[PDB]
């Protein structure tokens, strides 16, 4: 028989009591924890380090701001 | 080539008819089995307007887990039901005759804002005009619709798909919480 | 005329065919020790109504509230490339709303059924 | 007195990469895959018989 | 109008066939596993035995017990088979060849899905016995219960591609498939697909059940012979979607220097040699797909109720809401979202 | 060794799916006119290919390449005339 | 390019008295500017949270007779009580920003360092990896948000180019 | 905008255009010579299209008939291109679209083709292809050397030329 | 429109004159949400709008919740009463 | 065994013609050596070859269409 410490009285040996008795809790929490912590810790160190980040797509007809300057060509 | 017309008017006529058979059947589930196929003709009319993607959100959703539950209730629960006899429903028909006209004739009413009533009703029939559908080439990528559903519950919505999050809790606790019998 | 919709059509032709088939050929010869349920070789009188356990009936319940979040799922798939870095943490807090509630159904055993096949816990007291 | 999970020579994360990998399921498959390579039993009954002793009745 | 009746008689043909001969191929190799021959008596080397099958099949006759609606008890055949038989539309044999080409092949052959499981459900009440009853419950309780995991596999591979179209999956393979980085997903997608079609690894009804033949232990003839054949197209259908989400669908390798070696030009020969190709990887696929499910079936016992339901929603569920965590995660943190 | 008892249902069923893949793309090409299928089909790619079936006249695909295009060309011209959808 | 706001904004739209600093601070700039009152402020309602719950059970106990409640509520009033102090700690740092509250003493850090980036180089407040039309999208969310704090928590984090001002 | 569904019915209109409109040349060309082309038209007509869509834009809902002035500039000078393409690499424009043609009218599919377009045009009709809104230490994709994604069946009349253009030294 | 408002209409006079079991009147509640569903599609596509479908991809998953909620609402009421009757509730 | 090289081995020094009717009397493919014939008519072979299991060595090759 195995009983529960509690998360309470020891972190590291409850830590230690989920990885060997409940491994399916402890790695689902495992892999769901790993996402969000490394989106915070490890982009700024990829933006520095590995590559800068894209230039971003057009979605309709890039419109520039101007006033219709005149044109030559193509009259009839 | 004409035979191809009158589709959307033959789903209208055929969900009628199908409530019929929803409100007057003398086992239960045969008349939620009525109530299937009604998803399978609302999912055709959406499919018939224009709308392909939410006709097959309909048979995933509605007929696939709410129907699925409905079913699997009807199986191992007990419900008592009286047959549709004439006798103790035709003290019915005459309040049932004047809320048809009624409701259905009201139903038919806001879609229009003359102040005289009954020019209120000719404009829910005055439809068969056909819109001329134009092509324009201003857009360069295959924005479906549910791509914009996703962009719109996402970024000016967010917050609607959040508090919606805290419903979908809801309805996982809820259920749970009346059928534990805790300790 | 596209060749998705003869297939739909195409199907039910060939089913209601093979059961046209069987209800054509094979005899039909029924009596009465011949209908009726099979149970083991023995009959029995059923009983009216029986009683479940409430996982049973929970199962189906809690399916439909994780089924709708799955279909929730499902614009934001779609749309992943516009919404960058935004629509991600919106959808990020969704589902963690969402495992929150799992949690406590997990931490509830609701979907368990308990035994009450109990080794006789209580020892020998006497006298 | 059966040894409580501290007292173990396996680690957690060997015990259970067992457990999600699934090992001993994968050799009890690989028995019944080299059984799939090997030399049928069965007899051709009229065309072939079985064993007689003479005792046989 | 004569080219698309005879594609779709074509399918249809090849289609049926080889449902058929999954069964006699079934007993072949599960004999030879117990180490005895499978069926030889039947044609010149055991083959057609599944047409002895069926012709018999179609010759007994149909009884239908004083208990059951009639109707419902000869409709739930027919929804089986046809639900179990709409889905293989959307499946390409190569690129764009498939029986209708939509923009949204997912949310189709995930809506058809949804709807088998009613010929099981439904079942049950026809012949209304409390021992029937109970048994549908627990059939119906796993088979949703799996395909909610199945549904969530599905998601988790069009986070790469956004886009519901199939053979846009299949293009976007070609650089790499998605079973080799997704190597637990293979694992779990083939135990839920072994779950989803009721196989005897997962299986509790045929077996273990207060029936003694499943759900549909009361039935001879053509409400038979409908769900034999819905069973092992659900089979090789959820063997078909392995085949493209999750393995190559037609792809086994770049096959330019071959051609640039054999043709000159585009011609006929070309295109039929290209389709035997594509065709022969997907099929191979498939055919190794379906001897894993034989051979599953060989070498296990079977599972509690409780077992089952312990096993989808207490262990495999929040490994798989980690999955969903870590692989949107991974996609954000290289600067890699996939474009429509 | 290996049994070929066991894989002949198996090799009708990798024959039969790959003639069926096989005679299925020869059909496409022959309903398209020697080239191949357009997997995915954009709004914007189902517009030009009713353009292009405007342009070279009846053909589905003939893909055709002029400097300057003909005098129906001006005229051929469709609406599409949707009905009440009441 | 990603630095147009591309809207009409009020322009130094004073909600109380004093001027504004911010329409929305970003939720870094809040963190930096808060007073020793405000971690006072916070420091106070981690301590109310267990000091609490020991009181009301001094008025009437649980069980008839007082004891002291175990740890597992005191480490969860702690928790709950640091919740409560950052949400008032932020509420109040921000109505600073707002200008209905005394920032004397704030605005000259800005002054100060709406001048160093000037001087660096840079964008006024901040590149983001998002497009323009995401920025404003998300701040359309993120404004005045800190009204609403008792329902919800909701924070600023997108650097976003529009924050009630001029230049 | 929206698609037509549930019945829809062509119909076409033989009449004219007015008098007080000049007469106009149309293009001709279809999808894979047009997407060929595409870059080239784009390159040699940025400030017709510039000015067409920023008419179109000062007069709201005008729209139609108050810029159209402007449209028969754009379409012209488009024209342009195409004649001028024809007349200088037509043998290897056409190995260009009818490389398009198949692969599902992907630019993904045709890098052999298009790098002998491209050097033609740039020679004699000395347009260049480039991507705008690509920041300096970005590749352009249709640049690269190796990419991750290649086609299925690499056709074989630009195998054939490509290799004759190694040959000959001109690439 | 002609849809949506039948749907509606039947389906809620159906609920209404309900007498004969339980189970009609929750299927006569979920045909009426179809039919407002319908109702709000039409004028989504009419109006070339998502907004509506917005609308609507909404009150699908609250249509789904509510079926959720009041089958186990009638588990509770059939946990004490081992039937339900044939009049109402 | 199982092998297709033991089938395809047996065809060949059989026979095709007496290999069409062994296919239809059996689904084996043998090859005997003829040790004798039956009274009723029954011609019975055994098998020399190294790769055959337990109670696979003789064998009956019957008359009758129809045999017992
Ligand atoms: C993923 C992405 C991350 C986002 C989500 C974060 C989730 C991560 C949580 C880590 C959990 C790891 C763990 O070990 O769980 C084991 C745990 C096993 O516990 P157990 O002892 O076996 O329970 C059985 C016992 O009978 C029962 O024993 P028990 O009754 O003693 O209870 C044990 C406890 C077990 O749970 C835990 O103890 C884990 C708690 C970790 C979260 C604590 C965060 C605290 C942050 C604020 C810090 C304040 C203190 C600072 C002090 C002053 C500093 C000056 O259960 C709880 O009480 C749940 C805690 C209730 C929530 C209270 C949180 C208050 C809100 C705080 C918000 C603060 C906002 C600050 C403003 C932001 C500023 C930037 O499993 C779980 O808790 C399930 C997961 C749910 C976690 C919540
Ligand atoms: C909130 C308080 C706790 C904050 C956690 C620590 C975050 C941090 O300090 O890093 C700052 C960090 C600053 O970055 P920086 O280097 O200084 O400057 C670059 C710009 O930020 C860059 O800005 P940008 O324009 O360049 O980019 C757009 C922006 C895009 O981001 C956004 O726009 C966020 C949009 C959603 C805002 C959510 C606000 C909170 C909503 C609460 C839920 C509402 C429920 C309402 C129900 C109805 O930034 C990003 O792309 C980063 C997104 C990264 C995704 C990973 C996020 C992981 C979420 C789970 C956190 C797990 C924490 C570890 C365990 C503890 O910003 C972030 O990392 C964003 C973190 C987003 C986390 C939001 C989820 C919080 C949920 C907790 C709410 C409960 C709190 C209770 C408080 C009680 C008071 C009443
Ligand atoms: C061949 C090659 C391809 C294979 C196809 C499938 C195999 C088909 C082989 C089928 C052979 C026929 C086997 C069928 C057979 O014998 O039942 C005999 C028919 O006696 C023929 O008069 C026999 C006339 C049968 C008509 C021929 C139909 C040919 C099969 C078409 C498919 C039964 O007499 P029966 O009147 O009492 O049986 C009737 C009748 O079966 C039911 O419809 C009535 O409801 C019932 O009251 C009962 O009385
Ligand atoms: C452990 O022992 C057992 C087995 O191993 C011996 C089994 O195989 C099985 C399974 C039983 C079978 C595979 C036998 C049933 C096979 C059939 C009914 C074949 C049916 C054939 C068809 C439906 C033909 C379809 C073809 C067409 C329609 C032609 C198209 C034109 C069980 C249940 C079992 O208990
Ligand atoms: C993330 C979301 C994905 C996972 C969602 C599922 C989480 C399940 C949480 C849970 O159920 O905890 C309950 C469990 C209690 O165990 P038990 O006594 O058996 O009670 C069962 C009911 N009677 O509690 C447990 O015993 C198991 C919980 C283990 C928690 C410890 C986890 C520590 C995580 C460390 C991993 C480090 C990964 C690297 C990341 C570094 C970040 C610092
Ligand atoms: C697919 C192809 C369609 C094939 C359908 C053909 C139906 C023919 C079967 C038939 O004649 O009716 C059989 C049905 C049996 O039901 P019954 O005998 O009344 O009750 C037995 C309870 N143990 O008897 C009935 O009560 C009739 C129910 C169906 C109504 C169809 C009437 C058939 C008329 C034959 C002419
Ligand atoms: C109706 C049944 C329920 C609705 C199912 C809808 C399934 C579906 O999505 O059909 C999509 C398909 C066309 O969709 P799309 O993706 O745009 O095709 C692109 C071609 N390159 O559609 C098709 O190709 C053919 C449509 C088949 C269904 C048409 C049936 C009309 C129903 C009339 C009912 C009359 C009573
Ligand atoms: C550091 C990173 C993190 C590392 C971890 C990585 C996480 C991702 C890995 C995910 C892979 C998951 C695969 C599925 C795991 C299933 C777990 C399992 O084995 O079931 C455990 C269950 C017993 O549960 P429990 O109560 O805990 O037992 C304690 C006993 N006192 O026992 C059971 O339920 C019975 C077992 C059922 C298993 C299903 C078997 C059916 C079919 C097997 C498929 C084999 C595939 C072969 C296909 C062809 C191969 C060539
Ligand atoms: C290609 C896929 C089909 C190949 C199977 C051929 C087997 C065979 O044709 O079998 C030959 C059959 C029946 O032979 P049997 O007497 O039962 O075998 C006795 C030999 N034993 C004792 C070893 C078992 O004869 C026939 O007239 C069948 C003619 C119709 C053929 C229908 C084909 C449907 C496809």
């Amino acid at each position: 028989i195995n009983a529960n410490p509690g998360f309470w009285n020891g972190p590291f040996r409850y830590l230690r009591w989920s990885a060997h008795n409940r491994p399916h809790l402890f790695f689902a929490f495992a892999i769901g924890i790993a996402g969000p912590v490394a989106a915070l810790t490890l982009t700024p160190l990829r933006r520095k380090y590995l590559y800068p980040d894209h230039s971003p797509l057009p979605q309709s007809y890039p419109l520039p701001q101007r006033a219709r300057e005149g044109l030559t060509g193509f009259d009839d | 080539m004409y035979l191809t017309y009158y589709f959307i008017e033959i789903t209208i006529f055929l969900a009628i008819l199908c409530t019929i058979f929803i409100i007057s059947a003398k086992n239960p589930m045969v008349s939620i089995l009525y109530m299937i196929a009604l998803f399978v003709i609302a999912a055709m009319y959406l499919y018939l307007i224009g709308l392909g993607i939410f006709s097959l959100l309909y048979i995933m959703i509605y007929i696939g887990a709410i129907a699925v539950l409905f079913l699997f209730i009807i199986t191992l629960l007990d419900i008592n039901s009286t047959e549709l006899s004439v006798k103790s429903n035709i003290r019915d028909l005459p309040l049932v005759l004047i809320s048809l006209i009624v409701l259905t004739i009201s139903g038919l009413m806001i879609y229009s804002n003359d102040s005289i009533l009954i020019n209120k009703l000719l404009e829910a029939f005055g439809n068969d005009y056909n819109t001329i559908i134009t092509q324009d080439w201003f857009n360069i990528e295959n924005t479906t619709l549910l791509t914009t559903i996703g962009n719109v519950l996402l970024t000016n919505n967010a917050f609607i798909l959040l508090v919606l999050a805290i419903v979908l809790l809801l309805g996982i606790i809820g259920p749970i919480s009346i059928t534990m019998k805790h300790k | 005329m596209n060749t998705f919709i003869i297939f739909i059509i195409l199907i039910p032709i060939v089913g209601f065919a093979l059961l046209a088939v069987n209800i054509l050929l094979a005899v039909y010869k029924p009596y009465n020790e011949k209908l009726g349920a099979f149970e083991c070789g023995l009959t029995s009188f059923n009983q009216t109504r029986l009683a479940f356990n409430a996982a049973f009936i929970l199962v189906a319940i809690l399916f439909l509230p994780f089924d709708l979040e799955i279909s929730t799922l499902l614009p934001y798939v779609m749309s992943i490339y516009l919404v960058s870095n935004y629509g991600f943490t919106i959808v990020l807090l969704f589902l963690l709303i969402l495992i929150i509630g799992f949690v406590y159904e997990i931490n509830t055993n609701a979907l368990k059924i308990n035994k009450h096949n109990k080794p006789n816990t209580d020892s020998l007291i006497y006298k | 007195r059966p040894a409580t999970w501290e007292e173990s020579e396996e680690g957690a994360l060997s015990k259970a990469t067992k457990y999600f990998l699934l090992a001993e399921m994968f050799r009890g498959l690989y028995v019944v895959l080299e059984q799939f390579f090997r030399a049928p039993y069965t007899i051709y009954y009229p065309f072939e018989k079985g064993p007689v002793s003479p005792r046989f009745r | 109008m004569i080219i698309n009746i005879v594609e779709i008689l074509i399918f249809l043909v090849c289609v049926l066939f080889s449902v058929a001969y999954l069964t006699v191929a079934e007993r072949k190799t599960l004999a030879y596993m117990q180490r005895r021959l499978g069926p030889n008596f039947v044609g010149y080397y055991g083959l057609l035995q599944a047409f002895a099958d069926a012709v018999k099949l179609l010759l007994k006759e149909i009884v239908l017990p004083k208990e059951s609606n009639y109707i419902i008890l000869v409709i739930s055949p027919l929804i089986t088979l046809i639900t179990a038989l709409i889905g293989w539309v959307v499946i390409p044999l190569g690129p764009g060849i498939t029986l209708g080409e939509l923009n949204l092949g997912i949310l189709f052959s995930l809506a058809i899905g949804s709807l088998g499981v009613f010929g099981s459900l439904l079942s049950g009440w026809s012949s209304n016995s409390k021992y029937s009853l109970l048994g549908s419950i627990r059939s119906t309780a796993q088979l949703i219960s799996y395909e909610l995991i199945l549904t969530s596999i599905f998601i988790i591979i069009i986070m790469f591609v956004s886009s519901l179209n199939i053979t846009t999956i299949i293009e976007t393979q070609r650089v790499v498939w998605y079973c080799i980085p997704l190597l637990p997903l293979l694992l779990i997608f083939f135990i839920a697909s072994v779950a989803e079609t009721a196989r005897p690894p997962f299986d509790l009804t045929e077996s273990e059940s207060e029936l003694v033949a499943g759900y549909f232990t009361e039935y001879s003839g053509s409400p038979f012979v409908f769900f034999f054949l819905a069973e092992y197209s659900n089979i090789i259908l959820i063997s078909a979607f392995n085949g493209y989400l999750l393995l190559g669908g037609y792809l086994s390798f770049n096959y330019s220097y071959l051609f640039n070696i054999l043709f000159n030009d585009y011609s006929y020969v070309s295109f039929l040699f290209e389709g035997l190709i594509n065709s022969s990887a997907y099929a191979i696929k498939l055919v190794f797909l379906m001897f894993s499910f034989i051979w599953v079936r060989a070498a296990f016992p079977r599972f509690t109720y409780d077992n089952l339901i312990n096993f989808c929603w207490i262990i495999l569920l929040p490994l798989l809401f980690g999955i969903f965590l870590i692989i949107p995660s991974t996609l954000y943190i290289f600067d890699s979202f996939p474009t429509l | 060794a290996i049994p070929f008892e066991a894989l002949l249902p198996y090799g009708i069923i990798f024959g039969l799916l790959t003639a069926g893949g096989g005679a299925m793309q020869v059909l496409h090409v022959y309903r398209n006119g020697g080239v191949r299928d357009r997997f995915a089909i954009d709004q914007w790619d189902s517009q030009m290919m009713e353009r292009d079936l405007r342009l070279n006249g009846g053909q589905g695909r003939k893909q055709v390449d002029q400097a300057t295009a003909p005098e129906a060309f001006k005229h051929n011209h469709v609406w599409k005339s949707e009905r009440p959808l009441i | 390019s990603s630095s147009t706001p591309l809207v009409k904004t009020s322009v130094n739209y004073s909600y109380g008295d004093y001027p504004l600093i911010d329409a929305d601070p970003h939720f870094k700039r809040v963190v930096g500017y808060m007073r020793p009152s405000d971690y006072g402020v916070i420091g106070l309602a981690t301590a109310a949270l267990p000091a609490g719950i020991c009181f009301a059970e001094w008025l009437d106990p649980v069980k008839g007779k007082f004891a002291r409640p175990s740890v597992k509520f005191l480490r969860v009033a702690t928790m709950l009580g640091f919740a409560v102090g950052f949400g008032a700690a932020y509420a109040r740092s921000s109505l600073r920003f707002f200008g209905v509250t005394e920032n004397a003493r704030e605005y000259k850090k800005d002054e100060a360092q709406m001048a160093a980036r000037k001087a660096a180089g840079l964008e006024p407040y901040g590149t983001s990896s998002l497009t323009p039309e995401l920025q404003e999208i998300a701040a359309k969310n993120s404004a005045h948000s800190i009204a609403g704090l008792f329902i919800f928590p909701w924070f600023n984090f997108v650097n976003h180019p529009y924050h009630g001002r001029e230049q | 905008p929206r698609e037509a569904a549930a019945h829809w019915v062509p119909f076409e209109d033989k009449a004219n255009m007015p008098d007080n409109v000049p007469d106009v040349v149309e293009v001709g060309a279809t999808s894979a010579p047009l997407l060929s082309a595409s870059y080239f038209i784009g390159a040699k007509c940025k400030p017709y299209n510039d000015d067409f869509m920023l008419c179109r834009e000062e007069s709201q809902g005008s729209g139609a008939i108050d810029c159209l002035k402007e449209g028969r500039r754009v379409t012209r000078c488009a024209v342009s291109v195409i004649e001028d393409i024809n007349k200088s690499c037509l043998d290897e424009f056409r190995l260009h679209w009818q490389c398009l043609e198949q692969n599902n009218h992907q630019l993904s599919g045709c890098r052999k083709a298009e790098a002998l377009l491209n050097k033609c045009v740039f020679t004699k009709l000395n347009l260049e292809k480039k991507i705008p809104g690509l920041r300096p230490d970005e590749e352009p994709v249709f640049l690269k050397k190796d990419p991750w994604i290649k086609p299925a069946v690499d056709d074989f009349k630009s195998v054939r030329a490509y290799a004759e253009a190694k040959k000959n030294g001109t690439l | 429109m002609f849809i949506g408002t039948i749907i509606l209409v039947l389906s809620f006079l159906g609920f209404v004159f309900n007498r004969r079991n339980i189970i009609l009147a929750f299927i006569c509640l979920e045909t009426m949400l179809l039919g407002i569903n319908l109702i709000l599609l039409r004028n989504s596509v009419l109006f070339d709008d998502i907004s509506g479908s917005l609308f609507a991809i909404v009150i699908i998953i609250l249509a789904g919740v509510e079926s959720a909620i009041g089958l186990s609402l009638l588990v509770s009421y059939y946990r004490l009463r081992g039937v339900i009757n044939s009049y109402g509730i | 065994s199982s092998s297709l090289y033991r089938v395809l081995r047996n065809a060949w020094e059989v026979g095709p013609r007496s290999y069409w009717k062994q296919l239809n009397s059996i689904g084996d493919t043998k090859s005997g050596r003829l040790v004798g014939t039956d009274i009723y008519g029954n011609k019975f072979y055994e098998t020399d070859h190294q790769d055959e299991i337990h109670l696979r060595t003789r064998y009956v090759e019957y008359k009758e269409k129809d045999y017992d």
